[PDB]
RNA sequence: GAAGACAUUGUCAGGUGGGGAGUUUGGCUGGGGCGGCACAUCUGUUAAACGAUAACGCAGAUGUCCUAAGGGGGGCUCAUG
RNA sequence: UUGACAUUGUGAAGAGACAUAGAGGGUGUAGAAUAAGUGGGAGCUUCGGCGCCAGUGAAAUACCACUACCUUUAUAGUUUC
RNA sequence: UUGACCUCAAAUCAGGUAGGAGUACCCGCUGAACUUAAGCAUAUCAAUAAGCGGAGGAAAAGAAACCAACCGGGAUUGC
C-alpha cells in the first residue's frame, strides 16, 4: 500500500464498492475476466520455478 | 544521423521503418487511390523487431516516412550469467553489455551452452537499443 | 508591389484613415475669436497685464544648458529673499511655484532681481477708495525681457600652458573607463593580508 | 561633489556656485514618531505571530537563517523585506528569549 | 569536478604521512581507489565499461600469463614472461581443477589474435567468471610493452554491486605523480558514468595497510 | 473568478486566436462590479467610494459609501456639494471611482503613455491626420 | 444522412468505427453502447 | 433528518476530446488523373566544325568515398602474347 | 477526468520516507569452520600465532577498507500517507 | 411589570429622487470578420464596426509615488 499507484485504485473501492459481499466480489471479477488474470499472473510464476527445474 | 528520411512509395517490404518511434520492419504493404482524382494512399503493416507487437500506418504516397539504422553484427558468446550475454569481438574486445534473451531463443540458447556448443550470436543495434536475435554453431574452426 | 530603383516608403494608411481627417479651415477664425477673447479677457481685468510675471530660469538637457528661459512661477525662498509672502505674491500678480528649488546663486540672484524691479515698476491700488487710473499695458513678459547672460568678454589675453585640450578629455574618459576596476584592484590589495 | 568644468569625466559639468537648498518635509515621510511606534508595538503585543512568521520562527531556531531568509523571499515578494521579516523576526526570537 | 586538486593533495600527504614514515610495512603498499555509485540500477541501467592507461605503472611484479603461438612464446622467451602453448592448453584437456588452480595464479592474460577464439574452446567460460579474461596482442606489437600496458590498465566495469575499486598505485611514487593519477581516474569513472558527477556516492582513497580518507 | 466568454458551446467562428473561453479575464475590478451594481439598486445616490471588507473562495464582500445629493445637510455644506453638480452622475458607472480610475490606467509617468487622457482619447489623438491650409 | 449521426452515411448501412463507446466521451458522440463491459449473446 | 471539514465552488496544471472551430491538401505535363522527374546537378550525343541552342529526345550518372585514394621525393613499368 | 492551492476549523492513533549520532547482523552443498559481496594483499604478528603454497568450493580464507541489504535506538528533528 | 438600546420591518405616513428620449463630440465595458501577408495559422485590419452601461455644454485629465541625469526642469490639455 506504499508502492506507487494504488491509492488511485483504493479510492474507487470506497467510492463504489463498500456495499458488497463475496458472492458477488467473486461473481463481478469472473464476469469482468481479472480472475482469469490473476490465475495465468500465477502460472507464469509457476513455470518461472519450473523452467529452472528442468535445467538442474 | 540515427535515423534517416524515406519516401512511402521508396519504401518496400522487408524494409526497416519507424512507426510510433519504434525500429520496426514491414510485412506488408497496400496501396488504394483515395478517391478517383486523388493520389493513392501506402497503408503499412509491420512489426516491431525488438518486441514484436503488430503496428500499422497508413499516408499519403508522397509523405515522407522516418526509417532507422539497423546493423547486424557477429559475435562469440562467452558466458551467460545473470541474464546478461558476454560477448567477444573480433580483434578480442569483450562486451557484456547485451542482456539475454527471454524467450525460446533464450531458452535454446541458454541449453546449447549448457551442454557446450561454440555459439554464433547475432545481435542488432536499432536507435539506442540493443538486442539478440538468433544463434547458429560454428561448422569449421573448432 | 516592388518596382523600379525608388526609396522604401512607410505610408501608415491602412486603417480607416479618412474617418480621422482634421483640416484646419477654421485657422483665421479661431486666430479671429483668439483676439477676441484677449480684448475681452483684457476689458474684464482691465487695469491687470493679462499675464504673471515669470522667473528665469535654466533649460534642462545638455542640448539646452546653453540657454536660459521663463519659468513656471518663482520660488519660495525667492519671495522669502523678494521680502512678501507667497500668497500676497500671487494676489499681486506673481506666479508662485512651490516645487522647484534653488542650487544656483546666479539663477537665485537674477530671480531675485526680477521681483525688485516689478515691484518697483507695479502699482498696487487700495482694496477700498479712490482708484487711482493707470492705463495697463498688456505684457509683463514684454516689460521685463528674458535676457541671455554674457558669459565672457570679446577680447582677452591667450593663456597657454601646454595640455592642448585633448589628451585632457581623452585623459578623463580614461579614468572615468578605469575607475572601478581600479579601487577594485585596491581593494584586494588591501585585503591581501 | 564640485564639478570639473569639462564635458565628460566623473564629476562633469559646468561649475556653479551652489545653495544648499532647505529640505523638503515631505522626504521625511517614512520616518517612524513616537506615537506610532508605541502603537505598533501595543498591537504587536495585542496581535501576536502570523502563522508564516510561527513557522519562521520555528526555521531560525532549526535551520539557520538561510532557510529562514529562502522561504521568506518565496513568502514575501523581495530578498529586502526577506531580509528585513527575517531580522525582526530574530528581535523577537532575542526579546522573548530575555523574557 | 567537485573535487579539488589542493583537497587531493592534502589528503595524498597524510595517506603517504602515515603510509612511509609512522607504520612502514615490509611489502609495498598499493594506494587504492574505493567508488561506490548512487541512484543507480545495474539491472535496467546500461553496464558501463572502460579501460585506461596511467603513465606511470601502478604494479610493476605482478604475474602475468601469456597463451601464444610458436612466434608469441619466442618473443616470450626475450621478454622474460610466463607462457604456455596451444599444445600445453590442449594438453591440460578442460580440467576444471587445474584451470581454477591457473586462473588463482595469474591475475592477467594476453593472448594472440589467431588463438583468442578457441582460447574460449579450450579452456571454458570460466575466466569470464572470474573476470580474467586475455588481452589480443598482435605480431607487430611489442609483448613487453603490451605487459607494461596491462599492467597499467585501470577498468571500471559496473557488474552487479554499484561500488567498484580500482590500483591507482604504489606509496613509493612521487606525490604530484599520485595526484595526478587519481585525478585522471575520477575523471575516467565520470567520464564513463552517466549524469556525471551526481551518480558518484562516495569516493575513498586509501594505501595497503592504511586507513581510509573520503574525498566527497 | 475570471469571467466566462458567453458564447454557445464555446465555438467563437474566427481565427484561432480568438477561441479562448475559459481562461479570459474582466477588465474592471469586483470592487468596480459591486460599486456599479449598488447604484443600480440606489440610483438616487451618489457612489463616494467602497472598501474591502471579507472574501472567501466563492465571494468577494465590498462595503460602499454612498452619498445623497437631495439632503440639505449635503446640499448645503461646501466641502461635500460638489457631489450635487450634474457632471457626477454614476461616477462609478464612467470609471471615476478610485478604482474606476485605476482599472483604467489613469495615473502620471511613463509607464502610462497608453492610458494617461483616456486610452480612445489619446488613440484618436495619434491616429488624427492633420492637414492645414498651408499645407506643411 | 452523417450530418444527423455519427452513424449516417456511406453507400451501404453501416455503423464504421466501433459501436462501443467510452465514458469520457462528449455530447454528440454517445451514440450507440456507451461503456460496455461486453457484448454480444452470451450463451 | 442526512452528510461533514470530505464533497461543492474558485484558479492553475496534466490527460481525454471531429462533439465543435479555423485552415491546408506542390509543379511540369502533346487535357487532367495514374506513371515519370525532363524540379538542383554531371559526361557523351542530338547540335548544323567559335559560343549559345529545345522536346516526357537517345545512352548513362550524383546526394557518396578517401589520413590516404591528400602533399613532396625516390625506384620501377603496365594489359597481353 | 486527475492533481495542487484556497474555501478549511477543531481532536486522537498507526505506518512510511529523509538529515546526522551511534549500534549489532548474514548458515543449499562441499570445505577446519556461518562464504553478503567487491577490491587490495604476501607477509601481517598482540599469540609467535594467523594467512600464503595446500585442501575444498562458482566465489578462500590472515591483515585492511568500501558498498549495498537488514534489524536497531535518539532528536525541542524535517516530514508525507 | 415598566422604561431603554441594538437590529429588522410596515404604512395611499411628511418631503424628495431614479428610470425614457437624444447620442455629432465625451467616459467605460464588450468585441469580430471581410481585407493584407500575392497561399495561411502568429500578425494585420483593430485595441476598429456591430452590442451594452453612463454624462455635459463640453466631457475627460489635472496640481507629481512626474520628467530627468543637466548650470536641471515643474499641474493638466492642445498645436
Ligand atoms: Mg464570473
Ligand atoms: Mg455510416
Amino acid at each position: 500500500s506504499n508502492v506507487r499507484g494504488k491509492r488511485g485504485k483504493l479510492k474507487k473501492i470506497q467510492k463504489k464498492y463498500a456495499d458488497q459481499d463475496e458472492t458477488e466480489r467473486l461473481l463481478r471479477l469472473e464476469a469482468l475476466g481479472t480472475l482469469k488474470g490473476i490465475e495465468k499472473q500465477q502460472q507464469r510464476k509457476k513455470e518461472e520455478i519450473m523452467k529452472r527445474e528442468v535445467r538442474e | 544521423s540515427a535515423t534517416y528520411p524515406m519516401q512511402c512509395s521508396a519504401l518496400r517490404k522487408n524494409g526497416f521503418v519507424v512507426i510510433k518511434s519504434r525500429p520496426c520492419k514491414i510485412v506488408d504493404m497496400s496501396t488504394s487511390k483515395t478517391g478517383k482524382h486523388g493520389h493513392a494512399k501506402v497503408h503499412l503493416v509491420a512489426i516491431d523487431i525488438f518486441t514484436g507487437k503488430k503496428l500499422e500506418d497508413l499516408s499519403p504516397s508522397t509523405h515522407n516516412m522516418e526509417v532507422p539504422v539497423v546493423k547486424r553484427n557477429e559475435y562469440q558468446l562467452l558466458d551467460i550469467d545473470d541474464g546478461f550475454l558476454s560477448l567477444m569481438n573480433m580483434d578480442g574486445d569483450t562486451k557484456d553489455d547485451v542482456k539475454a534473451p527471454e524467450g525460446e531463443l533464450g531458452d535454446s540458447l541458454q541449453t546449447a551452452f549448457d551442454e557446450g556448443k561454440d555459439l554464433m550470436v547475432t545481435i542488432i543495434s536499432a536507435m539506442g537499443e540493443e538486442a539478440a536475435i538468433s544463434f547458429k554453431e560454428a561448422a569449421r574452426t573448432d | 508591389a516592388i518596382s523600379k530603383n525608388l526609396p522604401i516608403l512607410k505610408n501608415h494608411f491602412r486603417k480607416h484613415w479618412q474617418e480621422r481627417v482634421k483640416v484646419h479651415f477654421d485657422q483665421a477664425g479661431k486666430k479671429v475669436s483668439r483676439r477676441n477673447a484677449r480684448a475681452t479677457r483684457a476689458a474684464k481685468i482691465a487695469p491687470r497685464p493679462l499675464d504673471l510675471l515669470r522667473p528665469v530660469v535654466r533649460a534642462p538637457t545638455v542640448k539646452y544648458n546653453r540657454k536660459v528661459r521663463a519659468g513656471r512661477g518663482f520660488t519660495l525662498a525667492e519671495v522669502k529673499a523678494a521680502g512678501l509672502t507667497a500668497a500676497y505674491a500671487r494676489t499681486i500678480g506673481i506666479a508662485v511655484d512651490h516645487r522647484r528649488q534653488n542650487r544656483n546663486q546666479e539663477i537665485f540672484d537674477a530671480n531675485v532681481q526680477r521681483l525688485k524691479e516689478y515691484q518697483s515698476k507695479i502699482i498696487v491700488f487700495p482694496r477700498n477708495g479712490k482708484a487711482p487710473e493707470a492705463e495697463q499695458v498688456l505684457s509683463a513678459a514684454a516689460t521685463f525681457p528674458i535676457a541671455q547672460p554674457a558669459t565672457d568678454v570679446e577680447a582677452r589675453a591667450v593663456q597657454d600652458n601646454g595640455e592642448s585640450a585633448f589628451r585632457t578629455l581623452r585623459l578623463a574618459r580614461s579614468e572615468k573607463k578605469f575607475r572601478g576596476i581600479r579601487e577594485k584592484r585596491a581593494r584586494e590589495k588591501a585585503e591581501a593580508e | 561633489t564640485v564639478k570639473t568644468g569639462i564635458a565628460i569625466g566623473l564629476n562633469k559639468g559646468k561649475k556653479v556656485t551652489s545653495m544648499t537648498p532647505a529640505p523638503k518635509i515631505s522626504y521625511k515621510k517614512g520616518a517612524a514618531s513616537n506615537r506610532t511606534k508605541f502603537v505598533r508595538s501595543l498591537v504587536r503585543e495585542i496581535a501576536g505571530l502570523s502563522p508564516y512568521e510561527r513557522r519562521l520562527i520555528d526555521l531560525i531556531r532549526n535551520s539557520g537563517e538561510k532557510r529562514a531568509r529562502k522561504v521568506a523571499k518565496k513568502r514575501l515578494g523581495s530578498f529586502t523585506r526577506a531580509k528585513a521579516k527575517v531580522e525582526e523576526m530574530n528581535n523577537i526570537i532575542a526579546a522573548s528569549r530575555r523574557h | 569536478s567537485k573535487i579539488t586538486s589542493s583537497q587531493v593533495r592534502e589528503h595524498v600527504k597524510e595517506l603517504l604521512k602515515y603510509s612511509n614514515e609512522t607504520k612502514k610495512r615490509n611489502f609495498l603498499e598499493t594506494v587504492e581507489l574505493q567508488v561506490g555509485l548512487k541512484n543507480y540500477d545495474p539491472q535496467r541501467d546500461k553496464r558501463f565499461s572502460g579501460s585506461l592507461k596511467l603513465p606511470n605503472c601502478p604494479r610493476p611484479n605482478m604475474s602475468i600469463c601469456i597463451f601464444g603461438d610458436a612466434f608469441d612464446v619466442d618473443r616470450a622467451k626475450s621478454c622474460g614472461v610466463d607462457a604456455m602453448s596451444v599444445d600445453d592448453l590442449k594438453k591440460l584437456n578442460k580440467n576444471k581443477k587445474l584451470i581454477k588452480k591457473l586462473s588463482k595464479k595469474y591475475n592477467a592474460f594476453i593472448a594472440s589474435e589467431v588463438l583468442i577464439k578457441q582460447v574460449p574452446r579450450l579452456l571454458g567460460p570460466q575466466l569470464s567468471k572470474a573476470g580474467k579474461f586475455p588481452t589480443p596482442v598482435s605480431h607487430n606489437d611489442d609483448l613487453y610493452g603490451k605487459v607494461t600496458d596491462v599492467r597499467s590498465t585501470i577498468k571500471f566495469q559496473l557488474k552487479k554491486v554499484l561500488c567498484l575499486a580500482v590500483a591507482v598505485g604504489n606509496v613509493e611514487m612521487e606525490e604530484d605523480v599520485l595526484v595526478n593519477q587519481i585525478l585522471m581516474s575520477v575523471n575516467f569513472f565520470v567520464s564513463l558514468l552517466k549524469k556525471n558527477w551526481q551518480n558518484v556516492g562516495s569516493l575513498v582513497v586509501k594505501s595497503s595497510m592504511g586507513p581510509a580518507f573520503r574525498l566527497y | 473568478g475570471n469571467r466566462k466568454r458567453p458564447v454557445p458551446k464555446g465555438a467563437t467562428y474566427g481565427k484561432p486566436t480568438n477561441q479562448g473561453v475559459n481562461e479570459l479575464k474582466y477588465q474592471r475590478s469586483l470592487r468596480a462590479t459591486a460599486e456599479e451594481r449598488v447604484g443600480r439598486r440606489a440610483a438616487n445616490l451618489r457612489v463616494l467610494n467602497s472598501y474591502w471588507v471579507n472574501q472567501d473562495s466563492t465571494y468577494k464582500y465590498f462595503e460602499v459609501i454612498l452619498v445623497d445629493p437631495q439632503h440639505k445637510a449635503i446640499r448645503r455644506d461646501a466641502r461635500y456639494n460638489w457631489i450635487c453638480d450634474p457632471v457626477h452622475k454614476h461616477r462609478e458607472a464612467r470609471g471615476l471611482t478610485a478604482t474606476g480610475k485605476k482599472s483604467r490606467g489613469i495615473n502620471k509617468g511613463h509607464k502610462f503613455n497608453n492610458t494617461k487622457a483616456g486610452r480612445r482619447k489619446t488613440w484618436k489623438r495619434q491616429n488624427t491626420l492633420s492637414l492645414w491650409r498651408y499645407r506643411k | 444522412n452523417p450530418v444527423d449521426h455519427p452513424h449516417g452515411g456511406g453507400n451501404h448501412q453501416h455503423i464504421g468505427k466501433a459501436s462501443t463507446i467510452s465514458r469520457g466521451a462528449v455530447s454528440g458522440q454517445k451514440a450507440g453502447l456507451i461503456a460496455a463491459r461486453r457484448t454480444g449473446l452470451l450463451r
